[PDB]
């Protein structure tokens, strides 16, 4: 999995995912 | 984000500059072309 | 006047190009 | 000329740019030509005060969307909002 | 381009001048999309 994570404004907002 | 710099055919695409520099009854003409223009770029990306 | 004066040309290699603008970007190709 | 104010959402017309936004300290080195600094998208995220040649950030100040967590009208009136995207030191 | 008149060839008017050393290289300017690359400095290091 570690080695798969590191592998990978304006009226605009990202809303955070609930499963961390 | 891009699609916020394009004017759609008004004089400018800041909409303070629009307002500070016309007369209020001529300026709605202006506003309009953003607002219809601006709209069409915001239904495309939920579209997509 | 001027008297007693005694064109070939040469390759531009990537030369010429000015700031365009006062703007400043970093780590960006415009 | 009036007076620079930092830290505060302070709208501002500079040498003929106009933003709403904190202007705060910044350590970008802007050669001695440029006036303003864009990032990445046509936005204006670095200005240069013309009196003191300092090189000051623009940030937008603070926009999120209250939410209501209610527990259910029948269960109780209560609620608790979750004003999203803001530090709790500016929400009052 | 300045001309060098020197005591050494007085000569006339014309015959006074002393070529010395230069070069200038002119070339025209045309309308062109470049892409150019800024560092971390804001310094144009590339183009294309």
């Amino acid at each position: 999995e570690d080695l798969l994570f590191n592998k990978v404004f304006n009226g605009l907002t990202v809303l955070p995912p609930l499963l961390t | 984000v891009k699609q916020l710099s394009s004017n759609f055919g008004a004089i400018s695409s800041v909409l303070n500059d629009i307002l500070s520099r016309l007369d209020p009854p001529e300026a709605e003409v202006q506003i309009d072309r953003l607002i219809t223009g601006r709209l069409q770029s915001l239904q495309t990306y939920v579209t997509q | 006047n001027l008297t007693t004066r005694t064109p070939a040309y040469t390759n531009s290699f990537t030369r010429g190009v000015y700031y365009p603008d006062k703007v400043f970007r970093s780590s960006v190709l415009h | 000329s009036t007076n620079l104010v930092k830290n505060k959402c302070v709208n501002f017309n500079f040498n003929g740019l106009t933003g709403t936004g904190v202007l705060t300290e910044s350590n970008k080195k802007f050669l001695p030509f440029q006036q303003f600094g864009r990032d990445i998208a046509d936005t204006t995220d670095a200005v240069r005060d013309p009196q003191t040649l300092e090189i000051l950030d623009i940030t937008p100040c603070s926009f999120g969307g209250v939410s209501v967590i209610t527990p259910g009208t029948n269960t109780s009136n209560q609620v608790a909002v979750l004003y999203q995207d803001v530090n709790c030191t500016e929400v009052p | 381009l300045a001309l060098h008149r020197s005591y050494l060839t007085p000569g006339d008017s014309s015959s006074g001048w002393t070529a010395g050393a230069a070069a200038y290289y002119v070339g025209y300017l045309q309308p062109r999309t470049f892409l150019l690359k800024y560092n971390e400095n804001g310094t144009i290091t590339d183009a294309v």
